[PDB]
């Protein structure tokens, strides 16, 4: 099966640089045509560029050209977007796609994508915070607890509980910029309210930017 | 640009209503319009491309016109999964083209939000901030005052919400409210209340706590 | 500036000249396919012979290869190498019968 | 020895090309003719669009004088000079209509 | 009307050389093709070369070819047949003529020829001599009479009668070959024999090669 | 030599006959056979080209087939007039073609020739060579015997024959023999003789004079 895989995306001050790549498999790059499309945050879908290798044919977004640079290496299988230069409003998503004639130049893989991110704020590590329940918790035979994840950047964390175990439930909320200019968000999960005390819940923060992997459980109180 | 004008912006439908988004072309020809959905922090996936033909996997449920320059996305029976943001894309010169875009979303039979209030943890209070969480969980519609009130006397700019997306089985939303403020601050009251106002609630609901009662 | 006659002559007389053929015909029951390009450039009979009694025609022929996207609608796409016929040396020979 | 894919899609796509063309299609009813050679030498437009839905088709044209013999059966002949129509740039406009 | 009109032929040791000359008229050489086409005495016909001025084209008959350079001057409107290295087996009547595709390669125009004739023997002037009509030339009421033309060289010999009057029973005898490697021949004419003394009767010979001009008269005997 | 075949390569056909010449090609297609008609010590003159087509001004009795190889020249009435050599000519790829030739006569009601004799003239003498001219005029066929005969002395090689060509309105011949001798020769005899046979002539007629009467 064919996948799309991109890496590299992080956080640069701006007039830095950073290179994004696009790791396929399950076909060649080389018999397709291979693009980058990014999206700032909230916002709709924005083409940066494309390669074509079987051609030797790139192309550029206005707004980009100059300072990015498009390249493949087919035997690797993986492309490449080298931006340098780069500015608070390039600030995005990057996204890459496969576009090929037999689906009549639309755009069938894409990848995950990863997250650039262009200020001169530092990486801060979150801080986590049981919200612990209580019987203002508490709704009919129902209950919710949580965790606060307070005061990190860039984006982004990764919340699940117990390790992937509870899924159901769970409110992992988008992450909200404070005055501060840091970001903060809260996962809370909604229970059976008979379980609390014979099981316990751990919720798995992850905030790869600042090696910071934090394994809180909440309890209730006293 | 090789321009595209996505309409409606945005817009709401019941389930198993006939939803048609529609798209309006450059100055070709060009049949080489395409439909992507994009589901929230996702990459798109790929629908609909010559304007007529179908993605392999894709639900019997979608179809598209190619009719002059008037192109329209169409989802017979909307789905409870459905919500997301559907871009088109005239892609016959160049990828440089892409709709404004289109957020769907489900309307559905009112739900009201349960409330539940947090007080700030300890170890929180140990460093000296102090925030409060209140959860206005799995309610319909989006909009929904949240009002904090300390002794009774409102807060202003403290606070910040947060609204998840919207649930792609059941439809409803969750927003938290977060009072902020330093431990100092938290010390020198004593109600701390959260003031949920909506619109399948008849009476302006309140969840409390005295701190630190326990 | 006036092409004098038998420059003209030797210049459209049946020889071999860089042509452009469609796939399609070079290439019979493969229509479970689309080429890009969708044609290429072959060296091949033309003119004329200068009557209505004969005909220009291959007598020495030479085959190239080429890459070509192999398009499959709606499937996918590969280049592959496509060969084709190419006249080397041309005759005119009489009408067929 | 393989020709290289971009190499191919530039030689074949739509441009001015040395074609040889019969001279009773370029002038219409001259039929108390026969000419030598039967046939002229034109630059005119070739190759593909890569496409079902496009043609290739003249934009700048220029015209060119040559000595041809026009034969005039059972009367007689002479050599007179004969203008053609060359293509001097190809684009690739929509199929008519 | 077309014609075309050579001259040049003549007498020429072997290992000479002339130059024949085809004038045309009515028609452009420029836009046909003209050729020689040449015939030993009693033989039939043996193209030589040909000329086809509007393409640049001449052509050589194997036998002839290294030694004759057929030639056109189009402002001239003749034609020309340079031939060197004379052979006695090339001795003939030179024809020129018109070939076109109108006619289908067809040789529609040809000129009245000249004679050339590739001997070592020299020019000789002839002899005229009367051959009297006596009662030994008279059958009935018709008389012959006539006039001997003997020993010349090379051909040929131009006859007539009252200068040109008389044409009707006049037969000018083809030349015969003597031992002597000489020409001679006879033309006689029949008469009424009533006029014989009323009405004068005068051979004009003519041997342009040896500027032989003879007027005899005939007149019968005592 | 891109080769011709033409046969007969001579003929005779009383007036009015159905004459046919015929060619055979060489192992081309190829139909640009000519046909020229040479009347003696004159120009060719073109009557028949593309094997079929018929030069300005000819007349309605030509005409040619061009079947496969085989061409044929056809003359539906032969004329008085038709005497000459017909050359056919296959030109298409070149002219280095020329049939061998035909040589048509007429065949006609026997002709007798009438007889004439004459003694050398006085001037001739006068330099010392003495020609006797003997002068059958106007007969059928071609073929003849005359004999020189001194004081009855047949003579031979110091004679000499020519022949008019066939006269196009009449189609008959003319012949002179010439007899030649030194004048010393000469006056050492007294009777000169000239004796002509002919197939239309039952007795074979002598014209003769004595010298040097009169």
């Amino acid at each position: 099966e064919v996948q799309l895989v991109e890496s590299g995306g992080g956080l640069v001050q701006p007039g830095g640089s950073l290179r994004l790549s696009c790791a396929a498999s399950g076909f060649a790059i080389y018999d397709y045509d291979i693009h980058w499309v990014r999206q700032a945050p909230g916002k709709g879908l924005e083409w940066v560029a494309d390669i074509a290798p079987y051609a030797g044919a790139t192309a550029y977004a206005d707004s980009v050209k100059g300072r990015f640079t498009i390249s493949a290496d087919t035997s690797k299988n993986t492309a490449y977007l080298q931006m340098n230069s780069l500015r608070a409003e390039d600030t995005a998503v990057y996204y890459c796609s496969r576009s090929s004639y037999a689906y009549y130049a639309a755009m069938d893989y894409w990848g995950q994508g990863t997250l650039v991110t262009v200020s001169s704020a530092s990486t801060k590590g979150p801080s986590v915070f049981p919200l612990a329940p209580s019987s203002k918790s508490t709704s009919g035979g129902t209950a919710a607890l949580g965790c606060l994840v307070k005061d990190y950047f860039p984006e982004p964390v990764t919340v699940s509980w117990n390790s992937g175990a509870l899924t159901s439930g769970v409110h992992t909320f988008p992450a909200v910029l404070q005055s501060s200019g840091l970001y903060s968000l809260s996962s809370v999960v909604t229970v059976p309210s008979s379980s609390l005390g014979t099981q316990t819940y751990i919720c798995n923060v992850n905030h790869k930017p600042s090696n910071t992997k934090v394994d809180k459980k909440v309890e209730p109180k006293s | 640009d090789i321009q595209m004008t996505q309409s409606p912006s945005s817009l709401s439908a019941s389930v198993g209503d006939r939803v048609t988004i529609t798209c309006r072309a450059s100055q070709s020809y060009a049949y080489a319009v395409a439909w992507y959905q994009q589901k929230p922090g996702k990459a798109p996936k790929l629908l609909i491309y010559d304007a007529s033909y179908l993605y392999s996997g894709v639900p019997s449920r979608f179809s598209g016109s190619g009719s002059g320059t008037d192109f329209t996305l169409t989802i017979s029976s909307l789905q409870p999964e459905d919500f997301a943001t559907y871009y088109c894309q005239q892609a016959y010169s160049s990828p440089d083209t892409f709709g404004q875009g289109t957020k769907v979303e489900i309307k559905r039979t009112v739900a009201a939000p349960s409330v539940f209030i947090f007080p700030p943890s300890d170890e929180q209070l140990k460093s000296g901030t102090a925030s409060v969480v209140c959860l206005l969980n799995n309610f319909y519609p989006r909009e929904a005052k949240v009002q904090w009130k300390v002794d009774n006397a409102l807060q202003s700019g403290n606070s910040q919400e947060s609204v998840t997306e919207q649930d792609s089985k059941d439809s409803t939303y969750s927003l938290s409210s977060t009072l902020t403020l330093s431990k100092a601050d938290y010390e020198k009251h004593k109600v701390y209340a959260c003031e949920v106002t909506h619109q399948g609630l008849s009476s302006p609901v309140t969840k409390s706590f005295n701190r630190g009662e326990c | 500036e006036v092409v004098k006659f038998m420059d003209v002559y030797q210049r459209s007389y049946c020889h071999p000249i860089e042509t452009l053929v469609d796939i399609f015909q070079e290439y019979p029951d493969e229509i479970e396919y689309i080429f890009k390009p969708s044609c290429v450039p072959l060296m091949r009979c033309g003119g004329c012979c200068n009557d209505e009694g004969l005909e220009c025609v291959p007598t020495e022929e030479s085959n190239i290869t080429m890459q070509i996207m192999r398009i499959k609608p709606h499937q996918g796409q590969h280049i592959g190498e496509m060969s084709f016929l190419q006249h080397n040396k041309c005759e005119c020979r009489p009408k067929k019968d």
